[PDB]
């Protein structure tokens, strides 16, 4: 099993060997005396980039089959009548020929379909003809038992019901992401040319590297190693001892971005303005968030939690969500905001959202944030108008428990509380955090020292003027920061800052 | 809101024309253009054998 | 071209011809209710109607047996199920207990 | 030169190293390169020159449509015939085999989404898989990138993409000199011809049609000659200038309309005009100076006809930034909804590609298609704009957006007013002195008339309250009917 | 076969060659856009390619003017509409009133 180049996949090969080949290994005298046909189809499914092509390929070599014949899903279609399906027919010709000629001593053939659900949807247009054509031939009036067809897909729940019957696609298998043991073995297999040929230093401990990389997909590890070696050699240019040391590995590890990992960049961008504790609330809020994070991580039964944060417009709500997220260390982090979705068509948005939901169920541990709701729902108050379908998508999503022991935290934010109750959606959410805006002068003091607006004289005078002038100070932080900058880059702080600040509250 | 607007794809037909071998050339090609000089010969047999019968 | 051999024998040896059998697998892909769908180019009607004309036309045959198998009886075109064309229709359905016992018996 | 260094550093580094380490390690060489850009950029030049510069083998030049072969199946035989030398040389040596480059003029011509399909199959068969030929490098190019078959578009195959460009000042000037050489030596251009200003005329032109221009100016000189004075044949600017009308580019420019929006000129009839202009100057300075304020939005509102677009355009033109464009309803007429949204989106994307940028949007209500009956309007465009206006640009890049409107209350109703940072109001003139300023600036009546108009209006209409547009058109119409006051004063009075 | 005479004479005499003119009336018959599909017999492609070979890589034949007459410009290959090949395109639209008078003059 592991003598060949595939690490971490152990049970799968026991199952596949037992079910598929245990009837092609023994001498035909026995199995004929047994009177059983051969399995004639296989469906293995999983997320992309996990090594499915590799396993499919290696199987044939193990059995000394003919060279594989390959095709990919969408290419089958043509735009003339019945040639879209002629192509499907062409593939079995040589197997037929060799069967009729030789008989039962023929050599096994292999065929690979890619992206099977791209064409073969439930029937009941070209599509029905295609599905039909495959059915009538996969098992037809004439016996043909020297062939094997392999199937590769991501969504099993969309293939037509009839192909999955005992006789056409018997064995269904699942391929999941590598575990830690998987990653360690993957490193061991990949770094064989380096090892025997002696161009790896003795300092690098690949076990540490495996531990450091989580949710890495199994393909990209190759990317890491080749990048590191290229880095080392390019750094060299001398032929004394071309050694790859840990520094290359660390560099390349830092550079690469996994697909199922943290999306740090947009979160750092979200909190570009900095987090200064101008008052007492901030501490409390962050403590709350930390508490809930712990509750998610430690429990067993509460596999999902929905948490809402809301407050007045401009109160700086989203930044807190980003902050809480970034101080957690979970492996999976993504962000959905109107920014991505702008410009797309309706169907596109629903597809995007639903994809983004399904991906998370695979990983052990996930947090997922939603930037704004009324914006996504396309609200406008006159009439009013909004899109019902997206609303339902979200409503349904926020109850789905993860299909397995995997775990999920959902964070969301809004400014239009009232609307949500008038919508009758509020039942989604278990707990709520509130974010009011500033109503004090000492808070202005804290922020302006943190921004270092001006020397103490200006600071003292302006707080005095606003004390004597504005008694019931009340604004959010957005206008405070922007107004402070405007006054800074403008002239004469009293001339504008005070006046603007009154005009804003 | 929405409805129909452009649809089909899998559906088309084509006729098919045809040229012809070149060697074909003009009809005169073996046992066609040679019949001009083969006739003068045959008129020669006719004559020489007219001498014979006379 | 499926019928040629049949007719050929019929004309020569009138009554004594052996039985010809032709099997259609999945009858329900091509022979739909003619006129309903948007043909576009107008191919499906030709296929259906060609089959109508040959199966029982002005020239008689008495040799042929034709078989058809499908999942959706209802979609097949209406005129083909007229007796004289596809006369006898039979339903296959899931077995009861005794059936299952017999299946086990004859399999092993 | 930036591409000149990208391709050198990134793609073409592996081959430099000793071949032994490459065979031992298993590193695979970059194989495929796609140069793409509009016709006439000279792409074939760069494609040849890359090969010559890198001391590669002598390229095989093959035309796109020429791949289509007379005989059935012979196209594929050609495809397999081409590589025989490189493959045999690889067999003979292997890791020491020389670099073989193949250049494919008009790749799109045949490899579109049955010879044209078998060729696809055939190339794809040799290029990857059983083969590990890291010496058969390929440099394709195409004017139309979308027609490329998706089967070829994957990593490891045509991995690096390269953009081409169009003429700069000194480059176009040098090619002008190159063409004009033979004539300038032989003393047959009038000295009055300045080449630089001709370059200043030709902005969206490429060499072949420059030759068109030269030939045309010559032909005009010929016309002057023919109804023995060959000694006097000299090409003068008027030949060239006249010849400019015949040839045409395949480009477009929009700067002109931000210039025609101020056709009526400025008159500075009142001080608040000056105050507003100063404020705009202040804001553009603010953008230019501060490194943190990377996004500033202003709103300009007032009664219809007060004059709002011209003011913003004036600010923009006095700004002098590299990048300026305008969205007005005029451009969007005649399309469907999905097209307006795409046009707007493209324009916004195009503004992020320069250190300093200005963008102006006109008459929002019309873009949103407001009519008060229902009320009816297109919400999708509205929300497109809503989200677009609040996007921080990518790092280090700065925008300044001004939008003009005339229905402030409606704007208030949709609750979109939160998107803007600061508002400016523009009231129309109300006092007769301002009419006098405008009038002297219009020099339409003599002094006595310009006094009698104000005398008559003072006794009839205390509150003036009309937009400047109506005033201008009213003057214009009154100049023909009856130049005396006995037309204009009345007409303004119904316009009071 | 059309280009032979002028070619020969030119090749012999150099630049003294008398100017030869050729005119294709009704050009759009066969010179449709070569980058097209329908995939019948490919003669309709070979033809245009041939002309282009003789027209662009003329190999110094500089005594030929080919004139094309059409009713509909659009049909034609853009690969004939480029510098060095069909440069000048002259549109001839309906006459004015004065030309109308001359047309009466000449007809009458
Ligand atoms: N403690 C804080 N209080 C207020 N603003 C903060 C705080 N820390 C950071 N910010 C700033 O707030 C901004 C991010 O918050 P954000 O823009 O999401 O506010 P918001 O009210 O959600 O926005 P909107 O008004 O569009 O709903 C950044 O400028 C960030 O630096
Ligand atoms: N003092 C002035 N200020 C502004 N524009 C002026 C002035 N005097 C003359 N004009 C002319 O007014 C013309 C029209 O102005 P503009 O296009 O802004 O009209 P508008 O009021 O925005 O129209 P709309 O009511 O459709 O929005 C400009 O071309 C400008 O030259
Ligand atoms: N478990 C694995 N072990 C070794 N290599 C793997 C594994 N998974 C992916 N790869 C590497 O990724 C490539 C195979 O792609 P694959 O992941 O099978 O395609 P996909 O999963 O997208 O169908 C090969 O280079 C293979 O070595």
């Amino acid at each position: 099993f592991e003598d060949l180049g595939v690490g971490g996949l152990d049970k799968e090969f026991t199952k596949i060997f037992r079910r598929a080949f245990a009837s092609r290994i023994f001498p035909p005298s026995v199995i004929e005396k047994l009177g059983i046909s051969h399995v004639k189809g296989l469906l293995l499914y999983g997320p992309p980039g996990t090594g499915k092509t590799l396993i499919a390929r290696k199987i044939g070599t193990m059995l000394n089959a003919k060279e594989p014949k390959i095709v990919n899903g969408p290419e089958i279609l043509s735009k003339y009548v019945g040639s879209s399906e002629e192509n499907i027919r062409n593939l079995f010709k040589d197997a037929e020929a060799e069967y009729r000629a030789k008989g039962e001593e023929s050599s096994l053939h292999i065929i690979i379909f890619d992206e099977l659900d791209s064409v073969f949807k439930q029937r009941g247009g070209v599509g029905d003809n295609v599905v039909n054509q495959l059915l009538a031939k996969m098992d037809g009036v004439d016996q043909l038992n020297n062939i094997l067809v392999i199937g590769m897909t991501n969504r099993k729940d969309l293939i037509d019901s009839a192909l999955l019957r005992p006789g056409r696609f018997e064995v269904q298998v699942e391929i999941h992401l590598p575990d830690e043991k998987g990653r360690l073995q993957i490193f061991d297999i990949q770094t064989k040319k380096m090892r025997e040929n002696n161009m790896m230093s003795d300092d690098v401990n690949l076990a540490e590297l495996a531990a450091l990389t989580k949710n890495f997909s199994g393909a990209e590890i190759e990317g890491l190693v080749k990048s590191a070696s290229s880095f080392a050699i390019n750094k060299t240019v001398d032929i004394a001892k071309l050694k790859v040391t840990r520094e290359d590995f660390l560099n390349a590890l830092n550079d690469v971005t996994p697909a199922f990992g943290i999306s740090e960049e947009d979160l750092k961008t979200c909190v570009e303005g900095g987090m200064m504790l101008y008052s007492e609330r901030v501490n409390s809020i962050l403590k709350n968030g930390a508490r809930y994070v712990r509750q998610v991580r430690e429990s067993d039964k509460s596999r999902l939690v929905s948490l809402l944060i809301h407050g007045p417009a401009g109160s700086g709500k989203t930044a807190l969500a980003a902050e809480i997220a970034l101080k957690s260390g979970f492996p999976f982090i993504r962000l959905i905001s109107p920014n991505e979705l702008s410009g797309m068509s309706e169907s596109a948005k629903i597809a995007y959202i639903d994809n983004t939901f399904r991906d998370a169920y695979k990983s052990p541990l996930n947090i997922l944030v939603i930037d704004s709701l009324e914006t996504l729902v396309d609200w406008v108050p006159i009439g009013p108008r909004f899109s019902n379908n997206i609303l339902q998508m979200l409503k349904v999503a926020l109850k789905r428990k993860p299909p397995q022991d995997r775990r999920l935290l959902i964070m969301t934010t809004t400014s239009a509380y009232s609307v949500l109750q008038q919508m009758d959606i509020l039942s989604c959410f278990d707990n709520e955090i509130a974010v009011p805006n500033m109503t004090n002068l000492d808070e202005l003091n804290n922020v302006m020292i943190e921004s270092n607006f001006l020397d103490d004289a200006g600071r003292v005078k302006v707080i005095n003027e606003l004390s004597r002038s504005c008694p019931n100070f009340n604004v959010g932080i957005k206008k405070t920061l922007t107004n402070i900058e405007t006054a800074r880059h403008d002239e004469d702080p009293v001339n504008e800052l005070v006046e603007l600040m009154t005009q804003s509250a | 809101e929405v409805e129909a607007a452009i649809s089909d794809v899998g559906g088309q037909q084509i006729f098919s024309q045809a040229l012809l071998n070149a060697n074909r050339r003009g009809e005169a090609k073996t046992a066609l253009a040679e019949v001009q000089a083969r006739h003068q010969e045959l008129l020669k047999l006719e004559k020489s054998m007219a001498e014979l019968t006379q | 071209n499926l019928f040629k051999d049949a007719e050929a024998e019929y004309r020569a040896k009138g009554e004594e011809s052996s039985l010809h059998i032709i099997i259609f697998d999945e009858l329900d892909s091509v022979f739909k209710q003619r006129g309903s769908r948007g043909d576009g180019t107008g191919v499906g009607d030709n296929v259906v109607n060609q089959l109508l004309a040959k199966m029982d036309g002005v020239d008689q045959l008495n040799n042929i047996l034709v078989i058809g198998m499908t999942n959706r009886k209802d979609l097949i075109d209406s005129a083909l199920l007229r007796p004289g064309r596809f006369e006898v229709q039979v339903e296959i359905h899931l077995p009861d207990e005794k059936g299952r016992l017999q299946i086990f018996d004859i399999q092993t």
